[PDB]
């Protein structure tokens, strides 16, 4: 009977595009079925058994039917979708381990790069070897262009 | 760095999708329940009423 | 009265100009009028309590719909009612009992409308 509450504004930002339209269809299912809950009352009424029977000629049949009705109880339908709890756990380990630890490690890297770039010796105090170590992408590549000036004049 | 932090928070909030799925399943079954109740009650009502008609 | 005097004036202005379809104010009048027209439609055998009409026309006139497409204004309405009648029955009872929108009631209704529209 208890259903958890959803804040769609944040929930929207979670779906990978690959499985997106399916999720929108799921949302649609949700609203449809929410309304189709809201409509029908909580519990079907009973029947005026005694008064009704007084209104019937074959009263004994009425009592028979009432009794049997009381006997029959609608089979309680069942769950088969704790597998979604399985998805909870699986995507939990997936996202947590891969994304959330690659995050910590990559952050450690970018942190050390930031440390380096904050304390780069002022260029006035700096030689070309320093720069070649700092931005290796300015290396003149003395092997692919061994001859001077090692960069095509363009 | 900031993008990493933000997507980390996104990962934190991830669960909402699965939770919506479970909510759907659960109350789908529930209102199936309630409509089956309505069905039996209404059917027996009709069955008994076509005798008052006679 | 509070909610609908504004709507009467706004509809008047919209009608005054709807004979051709320029500036910011003119287009604003056209858009607000079209939104209000879409808001006033209704379905058969679907009467609405006074508080529900107040809430809908409030969300329409104060301007919390000028971005939503006119074609969707009906659907919005429906969904909005479902939310309002479900969670905030206390506010609607407050409006019904005290037949007036107090400032605190106005603020609560404002935040309700903004929050609901957020989910779009």
């Amino acid at each position: 009977l208890a259903l958890k509450t959803i804040d769609w504004v944040a929930f929207g930002e979670i779906i990978p595009r690959n499985q997106k339209a399916v999720a929108n269809s799921l949302k649609s299912w949700n609203e449809t079925l929410t309304s189709r809950l809201a409509t029908l009352p909580e519990k079907p009424p009973a029947i005026d058994w005694a008064y009704y029977k007084a209104n019937v000629a074959k009263a004994g049949l009425v009592d028979d039917f009432e009794k049997k009705f009381n006997a029959l109880k609608v089979p309680i339908p069942e769950d088969k979708y704790t597998a979604q709890v399985d998805a909870e756990e699986k995507e939990d380990v997936k996202s947590c381990a891969e994304f959330l630890t690659q995050s910590k490690t990559r952050i450690q890297e970018y942190e050390k790069e930031l440390e380096k770039m904050r304390n780069i010796i002022p260029f006035d105090q700096m030689t070309i070897e320093d720069l070649n170590e700092v931005f290796p992408e300015t290396k003149l590549d003395k092997k692919k262009y061994p001859y001077w000036p090692h960069r095509p004049i363009e | 760095i900031d993008m990493e932090k933000s997507q980390q928070a996104l990962v934190q909030k991830r669960h909402y999708l699965f939770d919506v799925q479970r909510n759907n399943i659960a109350m789908a079954l529930e209102v199936t329940y309630r409509e089956r109740l309505h069905r039996v009650y209404r059917e027996v009502k009709n069955r008994l009423d076509y005798h008052i008609s006679v | 009265k509070q909610v609908a005097g504004t709507m009467k004036l706004e509809l008047a202005q919209y009608r005054e100009v709807a004979a051709f379809a320029l500036d910011a104010a003119t287009q604003q009048l056209l858009s607000r009028g079209v939104r209000l027209t879409e808001l006033l439609k209704q379905g058969q055998y679907s009467p609405m309590a006074i508080e529900e009409q107040v809430a809908v026309i409030y969300a329409g006139v104060r301007g919390y719909l000028d971005k939503l497409e006119p074609s969707k204004i009906t659907k919005f309405e429906n969904a909005f009612l479902s939310h309002v009648i479900s969670q905030h029955q206390a506010l609607l009872g407050k409006i019904r009992t005290d037949g007036k929108i107090s400032e605190e009631s106005d603020a609560k209704l404002k935040e309700i409308v903004t929050n609901f529209l957020a989910g779009f």
